């Protein structure tokens, strides 16, 4: 406080974290003009960040064409899994409407993790309320090495879900080198 | 009621000690495997010597040329990972460690990087060799494990409670200090005070007070330790006094304005303590003291101690000093 | 929100310090780890207050990756956005004295046209899009340590404001394909 920096951040367990991006994000660049695709990547967000309301999903950040949110936050919440599961649910859904409106190969690819988080804000100047830790890195990566319109969950997604959702083998190891270097159980959703 | 110490200083220093310290005085199957510890510094502690003999400028012979196949039983063993520590071993070891021209490496032992605890496992070796050998206090004293990492050990002291920080000493290990530095009681600041004629592990070549030094400078006039005061611990005061008395090497030569120096006024010497001692003992706290002038402001302070880690007596003592100093310094 | 002609972006990210990250009782839980983190960006956002860089536009910071613009307010506009991350370095450097660590920043900078503006009707935040940005920082990634990545026409633009450059040789940007990059000389 006198020394170091005053630091707004926190601890948060039993959280989930959704994490989102587009297939086919370049071939779409491709057709459009530079402010014609801003407005179906603001339209899509603006519609995106209702959803989250709904879903009881606190929007993070949007990072281009990555769109991430985290139930649980601001605060705890038991249903924190199944909010992400049908957040991203309603993100397959949404990206829908908005791909045969352009009638091109166009797709969200999610992916889910669980467990703890710090979240807050760093520096001083532009402050942009930010999640960390390795259950995020996780969850990051559950999307990376995801499937197009399908929902990437975790070993540990399926221990707060209670098992009402109807899953399927993952094979995360597969798809990202950080996911097979640690062993995780990954999932799909039918 | 609740104080975290955290303790600095590099390589070797005796950060470790300290903490194994705390256990003995103020803590409560399990020693098994230091037994076997203790039997790998012995291993290394006589390997390293023999390994010196050819590489010393001068190179330094043995006594007894029969010792030659002892030398080349040691160098086929050398890296061998799970050793067995055969009754063989023992013996040819023991054989070295008689030879004259051996001791005379261990002698030029500063040219070379060796263990604190050679000559005393060495010369306890017919005790070591046991199968039913238990180790003493001193033995686990004695007993040098490198640390990487931050370990954490709790104890109280007349229901007054500490948390104390074992770091690594070394140079790749001080980036995880800083986990460390945000809300600490004081630093525990520990330094060779014998290892004037020593460098350091890391590159064979930086002095290691020197090097002590310039950590300490670092360390003092740190960002995010503007407020945090130093208790400083001028640590193997025994192995100092040793090489002073001895007057083998001298300080003058790696530390030339040492010639200069007189000893202060203040002077709180020992009983039956050399004058010799005393003015190298001082020497080297006043050293030190010259960073703790320049910066502080009175923001922070520094509270030396001349201590012997290895030596129950005198960290009770001096641990002591401390608890006197925290009691106010977190008002 | 509006679109632009001449916009300077630069991304600095630090590699080394997702290795640095850890998460264990000691360190509690990751958040010493993160303390640092505020630090070192508090320490480049102490930048942003200086005369000479008032034309530096911080937009936000992704993990480790510092990333600001320069002509949001002829081509001095690109030197200056050099010039700042240049500080940065000086920045990072000063941590690693005090924090015993050994911190390289990497920094790619790319100039042209970007639309700024806001995205979601919830918590209205300032971005900027398009290729521009894009290339920005995917020569960031693909960029070396103390050095800063640039496009062969920033490259150019450099050299007439005295900035020397040695190619890196060809990058395929995913999109624009194989394309020849520089880096700027210490
Ligand atoms: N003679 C003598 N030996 C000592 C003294 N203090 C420590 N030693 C010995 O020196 C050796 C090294 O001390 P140690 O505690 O391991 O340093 P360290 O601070 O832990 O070193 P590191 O973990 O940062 S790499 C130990 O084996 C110990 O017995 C002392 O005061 N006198
Ligand atoms: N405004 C921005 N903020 C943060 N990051 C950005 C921004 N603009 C672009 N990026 C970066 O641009 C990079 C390029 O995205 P990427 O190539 O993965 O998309 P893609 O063409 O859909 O490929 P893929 O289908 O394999 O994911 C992203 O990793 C993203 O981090
Ligand atoms: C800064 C902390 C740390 C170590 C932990 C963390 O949660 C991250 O911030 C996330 C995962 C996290 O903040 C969510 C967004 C995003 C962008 C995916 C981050 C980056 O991959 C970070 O690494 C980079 C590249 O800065 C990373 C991994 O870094
Ligand atoms: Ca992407
Ligand atoms: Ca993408
Ligand atoms: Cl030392
Ligand atoms: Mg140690």
């Amino acid at each position: 406080d006198m020394m170091f920096h005053k630091i707004y951040i926190q601890k948060h367990d039993n959280v989930s974290i959704l994490f989102a991006d587009i297939e086919g994000f370049t071939s779409l660049a491709s057709q459009c003009t530079a402010q014609e695709l801003v407005m179906t990547l603001n339209e899509l967000f603006a519609r995106f960040d209702k959803l989250a309301a709904e879903n009881h999903c606190l929007r993070i950040k949007i990072l281009g064409d990555c769109y991430y949110c985290v139930s649980g936050l601001p605060e705890a919440r038991a249903d924190h899994a199944h909010c992400c599961v049908e957040m991203g649910m309603d993100m397959i859904e949404a990206i829908s409407l908005v791909r045969e409106m352009t009638g091109v190969n166009v797709n969200m690819r999610v992916g889910i993790h669980s467990g703890r988080v710090h979240c807050g804000v760093l520096g001083l100047r532009k402050w942009q309320f930010d999640v960390w830790s390795n259950d995020v890195t996780l969850a990051n990566h559950m999307e990376a090495g995801g499937k197009a319109g399908r929902i990437h969950i975790t070993k540990a997604t399926l221990s707060y879900l209670n098992g009402d959702y109807e899953v399927e083998p993952g094979c995360g190891g597969e798809r990202n080198a950080y996911l097979k270097e640690h062993s995780i159980e990954t999932f799909l959703i039918l | 009621a609740t104080h975290r110490l955290l303790l600095l200083g590099a390589g070797e220093s005796g950060k470790s000690t300290i903490v194994k310290q705390m256990r003995i005085l103020h803590v409560n199957g399990e020693k098994a495997t230091k037994v076997q510890d203790i039997k790998n510094n012995l291993k290394e502690a006589i390997e390293t010597i023999v390994a010196a003999m050819s590489n010393l400028v001068p190179p330094v012979e043995l006594a007894n040329p029969e010792n030659q196949f002892r030398v080349d039983y040691i160098l086929s063993v050398m890296n061998v990972p799970d050793f067995d520590f055969p009754p063989e071993f023992y013996e040819h070891a023991k054989a070295l460690w008689e030879d004259e021209g051996v001791r005379a490496c261990y002698e030029r032992s500063n040219e070379y990087q060796l263990i604190d605890c050679a000559q005393y496992f060495l010369d306890k070796i017919d005790v070591i060799k046991q199968d039913d050998y238990v180790p003493s206090d001193q033995d686990l004293l004695r007993c040098r494990v490198l640390t990487s990492g931050i370990f954490e050990t709790k104890f109280q002291v007349d229901k007054v409670n500490f948390h104390m920080f074992d770091v690594g000493g070394q140079r790749d290990e001080r980036r995880k200090w800083i986990q460390c530095f945000n809300d600490v009681t004081a630093i525990i600041f520990v330094v060779a005070s014998s290892s004037y004629n020593m460098v350091i592990r890391e590159d064979n070549q930086t002095n290691r007070l020197q090097e002590a030094l310039n950590l300490f400078k670092s360390i003092w006039n740190n960002r995010w330790l503007r407020t945090i005061s130093v208790i400083l611990f001028l640590n193997k005061q025994d192995l100092l006094a040793e090489k002073v008395l001895a007057g083998k090497s001298k300080i003058e030569d790696y530390f030339p304005e040492f010639a200069r120096y007189t000893t202060p006024e203040d002077a709180t010497p020992e009983p039956g303590e050399d004058p010799r001692v005393t003015r190298a003992k001082y020497f080297i706290r006043d050293e030190f003291l010259r960073i703790s002038t320049a910066s502080g402001d009175g923001r922070h302070y520094c509270y030396p101690h001349f201590t012997c880690a290895v030596d129950t007596e005198n960290i009770r003592r001096v641990f002591n000093d401390c608890r006197d100093i925290i009691q106010r310094m977190h008002l | 929100h509006q679109s632009y002609d001449c916009v300077c972006v630069m991304f600095a990210s630090i590699p080394d310090f997702k290795e640095f990250y850890t998460e264990s009782d000691v360190n509690k839980e990751g958040l010493e780890c993160l303390r640092l983190l505020n630090e070192i960006i508090a320490d480049f956002d102490d930048l942003l207050s200086k005369p000479k860089f008032s034309g530096v536009e911080k937009i936000k910071t992704i993990g480790s990756t510092y990333m600001a613009a320069t002509g949001l307010s002829q081509y001095m506009h690109i030197g200056t956005m050099v010039e700042f991350a240049y500080a940065l370095v000086g920045k990072l450097d000063a941590i690693n004295k005090h924090s015993f660590n050994d911190f390289k920043l990497r920094v790619g900078i790319n100039h042209g046209p970007v639309i700024a503006g806001v995205i979601g009707a919830q918590k209205p935040q300032y971005d900027i899009w398009g290729n521009t940005v894009n290339v920005a920082s995917r020569m960031d990634s693909t960029g070396v340590l103390d050095k800063i990545q640039v496009t062969e026409e920033t490259s150019l633009i450099l050299q007439t404001l005295g900035y020397t450059c040695t190619c890196r040789g060809i990058i395929n940007v995913k999109g624009k394909g194989d394309l020849k990059t520089y880096f700027v000389n210490t």
